[PDB]
């Protein structure tokens, strides 16, 4: 029950992958506005 | 890698799709050949074989029952060298992708990180040095100690 | 499953780290 | 009255492989050469030169070589490929001069109503300027001796004349260019501020060592002239610009008043159609 | 206007005080929370003989303030009678901070060379050594080899690996898996190498150890030594998993290392 | 809670309630509050 | 709150943190205070959600604005006014007229007429200092009117009766600091001055600081409010 916590509350942290889910949508836009 | 995939240049299109290869080798990825099918659909021609050598790694230790598309490019590669007016860079390596893909015919595979628990660092020589052989042609040589069986012997006396 | 359940997230955060700063280069790149 | 000329690095590379020359041929350390050009008015432009096989002993500094061989009849090649492109002066590499300088200039002012000393830069590390030029001068004195002739200060600049970028900007491959407001002038900041100031410790060493060891050029007839020009506003403890800064509601006034009401409409421009294409985006995903 | 009834510095109206302390403190929240200078002064008087109980309502109301690491300061002030309770909002958060504080205190110095560290305080350890033990007696030692993992120091490693009735299975798998999430190589050949001879001190000697560690801590001496225990042993079908992982899996180089002192 | 029928359905204001206070006065009216003097 | 200042969430349900803030704008407004309050009780007040509860603004905003009938400067709410609410605030309409007349007789006799509203109401507070609100109104009003009035042209008519307390008044005034008003002192009868010409152009540009410091404050709310998606 000591470390049962934390990692949960890492995957809170996982709004980088949305964030990054944006960042990544505009690399593939700019990426092929380029292309 | 799949990010990697968004690259503007050919040697990173290219480089990337060897990044699938030897990252994912024995790998049993579908994904990775979600990603190689449109690299086949690429004006570069060596990228395109990027999609047969990398596919060919992709497709190396495994049968059909692992993923569907094993065949598709078993005859889809002699089906692109029945077109004639193909680049010969572009099927440059498709007769090694052949030989890729029955490398043993499935009989042995790689070895860049053993069984053991440690690499085998022989195979990662052949599989590192064996790269840009358009630079130099005895780089595709260059891939002898890269395989070990895939097969069972039960010795107790040796012979 | 605490021996391994404390580590193995973070060995899929510097990755994310690296390309959040990585993707400010690159658009940086397509502003040339 | 010169003010400045036009610089291909053209020939300038042909200072690279004669500096290329001179590390392999043996003795000769600094790079001479003989530069051509033509006079269109008070701005200039060179387009080609030659380096000089030369040779300066140590011991009486005024010992030159400019063969004849090299001149004559290599200025008949020079003159059959262009008859525009003639001498119009001469360089060497080092900062400051070579006490043969004045007279390797007086044998080709025969040859050029100007003949202009350009002394050049083979390893740029400077916190000024690249190569600059140095016209014939008559400045002598208030004295009434015989006439000076060594070649003052006259200020020049690397032009660029045409387009020859086919080459140069495809053989960029790193660099902007900058909107500036994207931190080209902090560069410029960087620049000016460092490389004016520590000009000014160079004028610090002006003005300690000729108050030191400096004969005298200490106050020959421009550093108290120039203290004038120093004297525009030197003053002890803040200087008092008192008209400046009523003066300065009516510059900052501007800058302000086009801020506040200028960027209340950038409040409009990110703001609104970020809300709109923001929202669309989000439920329209849906 | 509570603490204003404190005017009398002998601690036994502090004593009454605190009687009001264990009663109303959650009405009391913004009352304590301006006292906090005078629960200074009861933790700054060594003759108030309940300075334990100020560090305690100190790191209640600094709890309640948000103040962890002066709740930590005080954690540490407030004795013995902190670590044993088990209350599933407060003590179990603060020990469980405070032995974030210890773990990365076991990080900092295991990255800080000969000593030189900040001392265990008089009030650590007690539920190391008690939560351990109830992690002990449920006879999973996945958390008594967790805390060894959060030490990175083979005090508690040593003991849960000389530890009571389990699989050495347990260890086995976890010799794969220190490799797992292993950073450096500064203890993984130290418990690399001590792996191997807790099995040697096991009475039942293990094959995968020396497979594990001929290609990764890659001694050839000790491969000597139980090759003369091949040959003293004499079973050569036990024998395949070090002699032809030897043969398999070690390098070259290492593989002449190993014919020369192997011969020996 | 708007559990009803209903769901069909100092500036000058503190001087709009003294000037509706004083509703017919003469807050004003100078020729009449002014020239009262000197009629008589 | 004053010590443990926390109280900050994202600020999600975005009712919650309108009524939470009037709520700390009630307690404010009950230590002591009028720019702060009143400007939650505006905050809270233009963070009222939508008309979809009928009464819950209603009589909240019969609360509201009580700091506001203690500033002298509050308009009469009418468009406010719920023709329901209107049989509910005849004492406070009544109240508001009390307000804006300088009677003392009104005064207290609306205090007179409807103290037990005004004990609905719980909050007389209003009352120890509405007196006091009575001769700030009508300093802020004729000492805003003339640059140089008499103490006794402004006593005898607000009926001060003397002119020491009416020094009390401008002393007290200029303590509170609404006008530089200073006295021709020999027994009173005020010598000042209005306050133009005072400045106009740099001082607003100052403010724009906070404009436009404010405006690229929400500039960064809608780049992270592109962050959404």
């Amino acid at each position: 029950y000591l470390s049962k916590i934390e990692e949960l509350q890492l995957i809170v942290n996982d709004k980088s992958q949305n964030l990054r889910r944006l960042q990544a949508q505009r690399n593939e836009l700019n990426a092929k506005v380029r292309l | 890698v799949s990010l990697l995939s968004e690259s503007y240049n050919p040697h990173v299109r290219y480089g990337a799709a060897m990044a699938l290869g030897i990252c994912c080798a024995g790998t049993g990825n579908k994904e990775a050949i979600n990603l190689l099918e449109p690299m086949t659909n690429d004006p570069v021609n060596y990228v395109r074989q990027g999609a047969l050598i990398a596919s060919a790694l992709i497709m190396i230790q495994q049968t059909e029952i692992t993923c569907p598309k094993v065949n598709q490019f078993r005859q889809l590669y002699s089906k692109v060298i029945n077109d004639k007016h193909d680049d010969v860079m572009a099927k440059f390596g498709a007769i090694l992708a052949q030989g890729i893909l029955d490398a043993g015919g499935h009989n042995v595979t790689i070895s860049l990180q053993s069984r053991t628990g440690h690499t085998h660092m022989p195979s990662v020589v052949g599989v590192l040095v064996f790269t840009q052989f358009w630079f130099w042609f005895p780089l595709s040589h260059f891939l002898s100690l890269a395989y070990t069986p895939t097969c069972v012997i039960g010795l107790n006396k040796d012979l | 499953d605490l021996y391994s359940r404390y580590k193995k997230l973070q060995q899929e955060l510097e990755f994310l780290e690296v390309q959040e700063e990585y993707i400010k280069d690159e658009q940086k790149n397509l502003k040339k | 009255a010169v003010q400045k000329v036009v610089v291909h690095p053209l020939v300038l590379l042909s200072v690279v492989d004669h500096f290329n020359r001179i590390g392999k041929v043996g003795n000769q350390k600094r790079v001479v050469g003989v530069l051509l050009g033509s006079w269109q008015k008070k701005v200039l432009d060179v387009s080609n030169s030659f380096a000089v096989p030369f040779d300066e002993d140590d011991k009486d500094d005024s010992v030159w070589f400019l063969d004849h061989d090299y001149l004559e009849n290599m200025y008949g090649m020079f003159k059959k490929v262009n008859a525009r492109e003639r001498i119009v002066g001469w360089y060497h590499t080092g900062p400051k001069l070579h006490k043969n300088d004045i007279a390797i200039n007086e044998l080709m002012k025969r040859y050029c109503p100007n003949s202009v000393l350009v002394i050049i830069d083979v390893k740029p590390k400077d916190l000024g300027l690249p190569t600059e030029a140095y016209i014939s001068v008559e400045e002598v004195h208030d004295d009434g001796t015989p006439t000076s002739k060594t070649f003052e200060h006259v200020t020049s600049e690397i032009g660029a004349e045409e387009a020859e970028e086919v080459g140069v900007e495809h053989l960029l491959r790193d660099i902007k260019d900058t909107t500036v407001g994207t931190l080209s002038q902090r560069i410029t900041n960087q620049v000016h501020g460092l490389k004016g100031l520590n000009s000014k410790l160079l004028d610090i060493r002006s003005y300690l060592e000729k108050v030191a060891t400096g004969k005298l050029p200490i106050n020959h007839q421009i550093i108290y002239q120039l203290q004038d020009v120093f004297n525009l506003l030197p003053d002890v403890s803040l200087q008092e610009f008192v008209k400046a800064f009523y003066l300065k509601t009516n510059d900052q006034m501007v800058v302000v008043y086009l801020a506040s009401l200028i960027r209340s409409v950038v409040a409009l421009h990110n703001l609104i159609n970020n809300k709109i294409a923001n929202r669309d985006a989000e439920k329209k995903e849906g | 206007g509570i603490i204003s009834l404190l005017d009398e510095d002998e601690p036994q109206l502090k004593e009454f005080a605190l009687h009001k302390l264990n009663a109303v403190v959650n009405d009391f929240w913004a009352e304590i929370s301006e006292s906090v200078d005078k629960i200074e002064v009861l933790y700054e008087d060594e003759g108030f003989r309940s300075r334990q109980f100020a560090a305690l309502v100190a790191s209640k109301v600094f709890y309640h303030l948000g103040a962890f690491e002066e709740s930590l300061n005080y954690a540490l002030g407030a004795g013995d009678l902190f670590n044993v309770n088990d209350n599933s909002e407060y003590v179990e958060t603060i020990i469980a901070k405070c032995i974030d504080h210890y773990t990365k205190q076991c990080v900092e110095n295991a990255d800080l060379p000969e000593g030189e560290k900040k001392p265990i305080d008089q009030r650590l350890e007690g539920i190391v050594n008690k939560m351990f033990q109830r992690c002990l007696d449920d006879h999973k030692y996945k958390q008594a080899i967790g805390i060894a993992l959060e030490t990175r120091r083979l005090d508690v490693f040593e003991k849960t690996i000389l530890e009571s009735n389990d699989v050495p299975g347990m260890l086995a798998y976890s010799l794969k898996l220190c490799m797992s999430l292993m950073q450096n190589k500064q203890f993984r050949n130290k418990v690399l190498r001590v792996l191997v001879k807790i099995y040697m001190n096991l009475e039942k000697p293990d094959f995968i150890n020396v497979c594990q560690c001929l290609i990764f801590l890659d001694d050839p001496q000790a491969v000597s030594d139980i090759l003369e225990k091949l040959v003293k042993e004499d079973n050569l079908l036990m024998a395949y998993q070090i002699c032809f992982d030897l043969y398999e899996s070690a390098s070259q180089q290492f593989l002449s290392s190993v014919i020369q002192n192997l011969r020996t | 809670m708007s559990e009803k029928k209903q769901p069909v359905d100092e500036d000058n204001w503190d001087d709009d309630n003294v000037e509706d206070d004083f509703s017919n006065q003469l807050r004003a009216e100078l020729e009449k509050h002014g020239y009262k003097m000197e009629t008589s | 709150k004053l010590v443990s200042k926390s109280v900050f969430p994202e600020q999600a349900n975005n009712n919650e943190w309108a009524r939470y803030l009037y709520y700390t704008g009630r307690i404010k407004a009950i230590q002591l205070e009028y720019s702060e309050a009143r400007r939650t009780m505006t905050n809270a007040l233009r963070k009222a959600p939508q008309h979809t509860a009928v009464g819950f603004k209603q009589t909240v905003h019969k609360l509201l604005i009580v700091v506001e009938l203690l500033l002298g400067e509050i308009p009469d709410r009418l468009q406010f006014r719920q023709p329901s609410l209107k049989r509910s605030l005849m004492p406070y309409f009544l109240l508001t007229q009390a307000v804006r007349t300088g009677n003392l007789a009104k005064f207290n006799q609306v205090l007179d007429q409807f103290g037990e509203k005004f004990q609905a109401d719980g909050t007389y507070t209003l009352i120890i200092r509405l007196r006091h609100n009575v001769i700030k109104t009508g300093v802020r009003m004729i000492s805003l009117s003339y640059s140089r009035i008499s103490l006794a042209d402004i006593a005898q008519k607000l009926q001060l009766d003397s002119p020491e307390d009416a020094e009390f008044i401008v002393a007290k005034a200029i303590r509170d600091g609404v006008i530089e008003a200073s006295i021709n002192h020999e027994k009173g009868y005020v010598q000042s001055k209005e306050m133009i010409d005072i400045y106009s152009t740099r001082e607003p540009q100052l403010a724009f600081h906070q404009r436009i410091s404010f405006c690229l404050d929400i500039h960064n709310m809608s780049v992270k409010a592109m962050r959404f998606p």
